[PDB]
């Protein structure tokens, strides 16, 4: 169950506050999968980290029972000067799992990785695809209800893609996807409703071909103000 | 699970608390070897500068104890401004995971000064009772006391100067260069009792000559302590500051997160 | 020094008051 | 641990506490100062014995035996902190003699001020 | 001074426990 | 002296102003 | 276009660009530049006028203090301004007519005309205040105040190229600065501490060129032993030396 | 005092064990 009671957003600017999120209330459907799609910079990614609680609402709350994920591929996320090693460990100590479970989620996140001897070395020195797999390989460590990816498939290599949509499709059916993406056909084929957030308020389709279509709709009636 | 908040407060103390050792004492634990080689130099240089002064000055106190007994508190205080202001910018990447508000930070670097300054000064007394000199205090709770207030006032001044200078990374510095001429002042080195009684108030306004002073006294049997030095002016200062620095976190907690 | 010694009191039981309000909101921020 | 709990176990206890103590069970206590110095006829050393000998525990016996130090303070039953209980020991009759006289140093002029 | 004693014993005896709670802990995550 | 109090009463004051505004936003956020 | 027009050319860019962001927005650098030096000697009188009349009564204690603390502005200035020309323009070494040692030149010019132009100003005020304002001998003023230019400079190279890595000891040095201040003569007459203590004192460099600056200042000053110009020449020859050493063997890892 | 000096001997050897150790350890 997901809940939205009141939600306002915004951030000081010098041309006064720009305000995104105004007093959102909203329900979501349970056990099918949500494409989050709207206008570009109009409020989807703070809409998805506010999900994933990395700035809590100034006004309003939502309310859920199930787990969900922080955004995948957070490169960001971990400290520099910590190994990968390290930060996953920090991660682990994070959710306070036990000890051999967290060394079983350590050999699992190696495992995947296959850096070998990068492994031990600090991030700051770290390419861009091999921080992105040790994001993708912790993300998909954890046992979780609720899954957030903004638009990190697409990206790296074709090998590392596709042991990528392997383990994705071994945590379908246990677990569910939110997918914020550029691609159409991601949504029409991972996403089984699909909401529209446009100005400041979101719209459900249970139709997957109506919510893209009110997409272009929304994209021409944006390109046919004069 | 349901896992309380005082629950996942331990859990993230306790992770940040080994982020924060693995880089504070340096890779391979080199750190350590100036954690105490700083204490040491500082005794040869004043000890071969001021001896015999020191000696002519107050004859029952030798001078390494009481330079020792002004030294660890105060390289424990400066820790625990120094450091502690700068806890907010070393993990600002790491605001992403929803329990990883600043304040933990804060609190892992306050325990972890905390902490190796307590092992420095066991070591210290436990090598001055070893060369034969004073090394047990005579009024041990007064003196603990005395040493939870100038820590508790330490943490709040740190909490609020990185609460302050986060939107202005600078001004750091300044504090530094602030906090060498207290060390100079706050009489860490030399005994207070010869400074010329016509700038005596005026340094009274410093709250770390205060406890410097008062865990001396309840060190040393037959210490005295100047007119006009208490507990209560270093205890308001603390008290304040400590309000006012978690006001001003409170006031700003959601912009300290990029 | 009754009124003097009551002030002081009241001032300093509001301040100890307000931090450890603040303390527990803080720990209260919490809410996994 | 709600605010309310805080409030009434933080604030208006221990102020309720204070109040009833400082209003209708203290006891007051008058002061009676004096200025001294001690000078050769025609002296530091003199008024630090003198400063020793005020505090000291011979002036105590022969001060209790002169003007009945002891069942004098503790008349006042009402004040339990300020008051002397009966039959406490020497040492501690000592100190709360200590308490209540005060002797002040006056460096300058090197006089002593007893209150 | 039997209680005054116990109460400084009491404070440093704890003191200690904490630290070498601390660096048990790290010791036992480092290995 | 008329005009000298004044000016350390309008300083008291404003600082007293500005320290109760401040807990009073305080108060206001929580 | 020769190298030396080009050099000219480059050198008058970075002095914009770097005499734009030395001060503010709107120019609030200039005025604690200017307030800076009235803070010290407001503080320095009021703390030990009546010590320093005492000391020697042929003196005035703010004319000492200023001859004894511009020059030791513009020293501490081209230390600590110099060393931070590195991490300013990592992304600017890219056009291919830009050299560390540009940013380096640009920082040091900007930094002793700022002070001369304190200096100046400083002087005039102390002359419209009554005091004694000429230097008796000023051309040996004017060659002592070079080789503290110069070794300033020096250091300030030397320490740039040292710590370009590892920038916490870039912090460490403005540590250091502060007992530079409480030992080279600025605040009282040197005639004043006990005399076991003044070797110790006389391997400083800025200890000897304040004290010649201020003898070279002042009619008939009194200097002590072994207050040579000669171990600061020295000194300043050996690290400008060995600065331009370092420069040049650690020229091509200042990239971007 | 031949405790003592065993002590404060041992104290020192250790230490000296622990900087060779160490410089030894980084130098790889
Ligand atoms: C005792 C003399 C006078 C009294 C001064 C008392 C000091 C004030 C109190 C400390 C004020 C303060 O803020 O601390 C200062 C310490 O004072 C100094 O600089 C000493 C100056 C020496 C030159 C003097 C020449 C005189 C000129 C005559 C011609 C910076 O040190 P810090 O401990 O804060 O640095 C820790 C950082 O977090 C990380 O730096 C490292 C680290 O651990 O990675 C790296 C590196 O090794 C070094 O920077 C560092 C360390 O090891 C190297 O001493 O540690």
């Amino acid at each position: 169950m997901i809940e939205l009671r009141n939600l306002t957003k915004w951030y000081p600017t010098p041309h006064g506050r720009r305000y995104v999120f105004r007093n959102l209330n909203f329900r979501f459907p349970d056990d099918v999968s949500i494409g989050l799609i709207g206008r570009n910079g109009a409020g989807k990614s703070t809409l998805m980290r506010l999900l994933g609680g990395i700035e809590a609402p100034n006004e309003g709350e939502v309310v859920t029972d199930v787990s969900i994920s922080w955004p995948v591929g957070l490169s960001g996320g971990f400290q520099g000067s910590l190994t990968a090693r390290e930060n996953v460990k920090f991660v682990c100590r994070i959710y306070g799992t036990s000890h051999e479970d967290m060394l079983r989620k350590v050999r699992f996140v190696e495992e995947f990785a296959e850096i070998g001897e990068h492994f031990d070395l600090p991030m700051k020195t770290y390419s861009s695809g091999m921080r992105s797999r040790v994001a993708f390989g912790l993300s998909m460590a954890f046992d979780f209800d609720y899954y957030l990816i903004d638009e990190a498939m697409a990206v790296g290599d074709a090998q590392f893609r596709a042991k990528s949509r392997a383990v994705f499709d071994s945590r379908v059916g246990q677990a569910n996807m939110i997918l914020v993406s550029h691609n159409m056909n991601d949504i029409k084929e991972y996403c089984d409703v699909v909401v529209l957030v446009d100005q400041g308020q979101a719209t459900l389709y249970e139709d997957v071909e109506a919510g893209i279509a009110a997409y272009q709709g929304s994209l021409k009636k944006a390109a046919a103000k004069p | 699970v349901k896992r309380s908040p005082w629950q996942i407060q331990q859990a993230v103390l306790f992770a940040l608390f080994l982020r924060e050792l693995k880089t504070r004492l340096g890779g391979r634990w080199l750190g350590v070897f100036w954690v105490l080689l700083e204490p040491v130099a500082h005794i040869a240089v004043m000890t071969t500068l001021f001896s015999l002064a020191h000696r002519a000055a107050m004859p029952s106190i030798e001078y390494p104890v009481f330079l020792i007994t002004g030294l660890i508190p105060f390289f424990m205080f400066r820790g625990l401004v120094t450091r502690l202001m700068e806890a907010i910018d070393s993990n600002r990447g790491l605001f992403a995971y929803r329990q990883v508000k600043p304040i933990d930070t804060v609190i892992a670097r306050a325990m972890l000064e905390i902490s190796l300054q307590s092992i420095v000064y066991l070591i210290a007394l436990g090598t001055l009772g070893w060369l034969g000199f004073h090394f047990l205090p005579v009024r041990a709770l007064e003196l603990a006391g005395v040493s939870a207030v100038l820590i508790m006032l330490g943490a709040s001044l740190g909490l609020f100067f990185a609460v302050v200078t986060n939107e202005i990374p600078q001004a750091r510095a300044i504090v530094r260069i602030s906090l060498l001429p207290l060390y100079f002042v706050s009489g860490v080195i030399f005994p207070v009792h010869t400074i010329p009684p016509q700038y005596l108030p005026l340094l009274q306004l410093n709250p770390v000559l205060h406890l410097i002073e008062l865990s001396r006294a309840s060190f040393f049997p037959q210490y005295r302590v100047l007119q006009g030095i208490n507990l209560a002016y270093p205890a308001g200062f603390a008290l304040l500051s400590l309000f006012l620095a978690l006001m001003l976190y409170r006031l700003r907690r959601h912009q300290l997160a990029s | 020094r009754r009124w003097y010694n009551l002030a002081t009191l009241l001032v300093v039981c509001c301040l100890i008051y307000g931090v450890v309000s603040l303390v527990v909101a803080t720990i209260r921020d919490h809410q996994d | 641990l709600t605010a309310k709990r805080l409030q009434w176990a933080l604030v208006y206890l221990p102020m309720l506490v204070a109040t009833v103590y400082f209003l209708v069970f203290s006891a007051d206590r008058y002061v009676s100062e004096s200025v001294i110095t001690v000078r050769q006829t025609s002296s530091r050393e003199d008024t630090c014995y003198l400063q020793t000998y005020i505090h000291s525990m011979g002036l105590l016996q022969k001060l209790d035996q002169q003007l009945k130090l002891r069942e004098h303070f503790g008349t006042p039953l009402r004040d339990p902190l300020f008051r002397l209980w009966g039959g406490t020991s020497q040492e501690w009759f000592l100190e709360y003699y200590r308490s209540r006289v005060e002797v002040l140093m006056d460096d300058i002029c090197g006089l002593l001020t007893v209150r």
